Parts: C-alpha cells; sequence; structure tokens
C-alpha cells in the first residue's frame, strides 16, 4: 500500500475517490439504462404513505443544524481575525521616515548613496528590503 | 501620516466587525426561538452598514491614491543633514576624550 | 503602470464586496424552507448543509482578501504618497538642524572657557622662575 508521495491529504482523497466511485456508478447505471439492451425501464404508478410529517420536521432540524455549522465557521473566522490583529508596515513607516525607498516589480528597493545629495559617484546604493520583522 | 493609516486600521477592524455581524445574524437565525426579531433587524442593518461604509472608505482611498500617484521614485532625501549631525556629534566625542586626558594629567600633577 | 495598479485595486475591492454580499444573500435564500418534490429530504438536507458551509468559507476568504487589499493600499501609501514623504523629510531635517546647532553652541562655549584657562596657565608657566 503506497501512493504518489501524498502523506498529508490522503483521507480527503479517500472521501473524494469514494465519491468518484459512486459517481462512476451513476454514470454507469444511467448509461446502461439509456441503451435498451442489458437494462430497461418500465413506467409503474406506485404510491407511498409517509408515516411521519417528514418535510416539516426533517427540514426544520436539518436547517437548524446547517445554520449552526455555518455560524460556527463564520464566528470562528471572526475571532481568528480578532486575535490576528491584536507589524511590517510600521517598520516600513520608520524606514521610509529615515531612508529613501521605492518599488520596482514586486521588489522594494532603497537608495544608499549620496546621489540625491549631489555626488556623481558611479556606484548605486540599491539595498533590498526583505521581510524576515524587516531586514535589509 | 497617522490619519490615512489610522483610517486603514479602522477599516481592518470594521472588516472584522462585518464578519462578526454576519456570524451573529446567522447565530440568531439558528435559534430554536428567536424572540428579539427587532434585534435581528438591528444586526442586519449593522451588517449592511458595515459592508457599505467599508466600501465607501476603500473606494475613497483608491480615489485619493489615484489623485496623488506618479509612478516616479521621489528623488528627495534627508541624507546631508544626518551627515552633518553625525559630524557634529563626533566633534563633541573628540572633545570629550581630550578633556578626559587633560583632567587625567591634572590629577597626576595634583596627586603628588 | 500606476493607473493599472489602482484599477486592479478597485477591481479587487468591488469583487470582494460583491462576493460577501452574494454569499450572505444565497445562504439566507437557502435558509428558506420549501416543500419537497423529487428531492428526497435526506439528500436535500445534506446538499443544503454543504452549500451553507462552503458559502461561509467563501465569506471568510473574501474577508481575508479585503485584509490583503488593505495591506497593499497601506504599502502604496507608505511608499509613494508624495505629501507625507515631504513632511517627514522636512521634520527630520529640522530636528537634525536643531541637534547640530546645540552641539556647536556647546563646543563654542567650551572653547572660550578653555581659552581663558589656557591664558592663565600660559602666564603662570612662562613667568615661572625655575
Amino acid at each position: 500500500k503506497f501512493q504518489p508521495s501524498l502523506w498529508p491529504w490522503d483521507s480527503v482523497r479517500n472521501n473524494l475517490r469514494s465519491a468518484l466511485t459512486e459517481m462512476c456508478v451513476l454514470y454507469d447505471v444511467l448509461s446502461i439504462v439509456r441503451d435498451k439492451k442489458f437494462m430497461t425501464l418500465d413506467p409503474v404508478s406506485q404510491d407511498a404513505l409517509p408515516p411521519k410529517q417528514n418535510p416539516q420536521t426533517l427540514q426544520l432540524i436539518s436547517k437548524k443544524k446547517s445554520l449552526a455549522g455555518a455560524a460556527q465557521i463564520l464566528l470562528k473566522g471572526a475571532e481568528r481575525l480578532t486575535k490576528s490583529v491584536t507589524d511590517f508596515n510600521s517598520e516600513l513607516l520608520r524606514l521610509r521616515q529615515h531612508w529613501k525607498l521605492r518599488k520596482v516589480g514586486d521588489k522594494i528597493l532603497g537608495d544608499l548613496s549620496y546621489r540625491s545629495a549631489g555626488s556623481l559617484f558611479p556606484h548605486h546604493g540599491t539595498f533590498e528590503v526583505i521581510k524576515n520583522p524587516l531586514d535589509v | 501620516l497617522a490619519n490615512e493609516r489610522l483610517r486603514a486600521l479602522e477599516d481592518i477592524e470594521r472588516e472584522i466587525g462585518a464578519i462578526l455581524q454576519n456570524a451573529g445574524t446567522v447565530i440568531l437565525e439558528l435559534s430554536k426561538e428567536k424572540t428579539n426579531e427587532r434585534l435581528l433587524d438591528r444586526q442586519a442593518a449593522a451588517f449592511t452598514a458595515s459592508v457599505q461604509h467599508v466600501e465607501a472608505e476603500l473606494s475613497a482611498q483608491i480615489r485619493y491614491l489615484t489623485q496623488v500617484a506618479t509612478g516616479q521614485p521621489h528623488e528627495g532625501s534627508s541624507y546631508s543633514s544626518r551627515k552633518d549631525c553625525q559630524m557634529a556629534l563626533k566633534r563633541v566625542d573628540y572633545a570629550r576624550l581630550k578633556l578626559s586626558d587633560v583632567a587625567r594629567t591634572c590629577e597626576q600633577m595634583l596627586e603628588n | 503602470s500606476k493607473e493599472t495598479l489602482l484599477q486592479s485595486y478597485n477591481k479587487r475591492l468591488k469583487d470582494d464586496i460583491k462576493s460577501i454580499m452574494d454569499n450572505f444573500t444565497e445562504i439566507i435564500k437557502t435558509a428558506k424552507i420549501e416543500d419537497e418534490t423529487q428531492v428526497s429530504r435526506a439528500t436535500q438536507g445534506e446538499q443544503d448543509n454543504y452549500e451553507m458551509h462552503v458559502r461561509a468559507a467563501n465569506i471568510v476568504r473574501a474577508g481575508e482578501s479585503l485584509m490583503k487589499l488593505v495591506s497593499d493600499l497601506k504599502q502604496f501609501l507608505i511608499l509613494n504618497d508624495f505629501p507625507s514623504v515631504n513632511e517627514a523629510i522636512d521634520q527630520r531635517n529640522q530636528q537634525l538642524r536643531t541637534l547640530q546647532e546645540e552641539c556647536d553652541r556647546k563646543l563654542i562655549t567650551l572653547r572660550d572657557e578653555i581659552s581663558i584657562d589656557l591664558y592663565e596657565l600660559e602666564e603662570e608657566y612662562y613667568s615661572s622662575s625655575s
């Protein structure tokens, strides 16, 4: 028993492939139903009696449980945001308040030379800014 | 500087408030009995007001950023004044070391 | 370009607000109870549960994307909002000039006091008998 090196995300693949098997079962059964040979259809009028009032009560309890789970994931994400906000761009505030910076592409660079201050020295002082909270 | 940034911080907190108001509204709807239907209407108006003013603040700030963007890297700086301040402080440090040496020779003279 | 980046930010904001509103409205609509016909209560209920959970996940994802948009806007403001760079540069310059002037006043007064002491010591040393 071994799989293409997926040691996390295996159980999700088990559930999804079980779904793939029963969906291939559906495609199989409706295709062999769709040809007249090997499987056929007969129109039958049959009727059932519901022993309990199933749509009212079943829809009630299932919708309350569904709304319970939805509110759970929503409020869990909400409190994650609360603890999540309670630091990089503050250091970019301080760094830009002392140094000269710019952005090219996705990269954020800075000038280290006195060429803004008047030197014609043939050397550019480009230092990179690296998130690591911040490093140069 | 603190103004627009504090606006961005407030919009962070209000995005949290939008998600919490979504969650509280479906919390009240999941209840077996939800007597405070007026409070359900209040939470719904709170949710929609939160989403609407989050949209308002972010649209206004994208407009303001459109007004003051240039695509050019801002050739101003403050380097020369820092350089002169560093030279002034090192002058003071040099004078401190020399005063320590003169005071030490004075202590050697008075010490005998 | 700068215009292109600002447009992209506008597109992201519109998309995120639209997604939160749509997901909440769709959850509320599914929350309606309806009479069943050819849907088999159990299957209908599981499908509805899955839809609600997925939509809530989508709302949370949209909130995270709005946080990302706010962070990108903050970065743009800190990097190229020209007025605040000018006020920061000017405040830094004025503070450093005041520190330089304090240092030079201290040094000049030190020089004058040391010079008076040097005058006294020169008189004493050169007029020493020995």
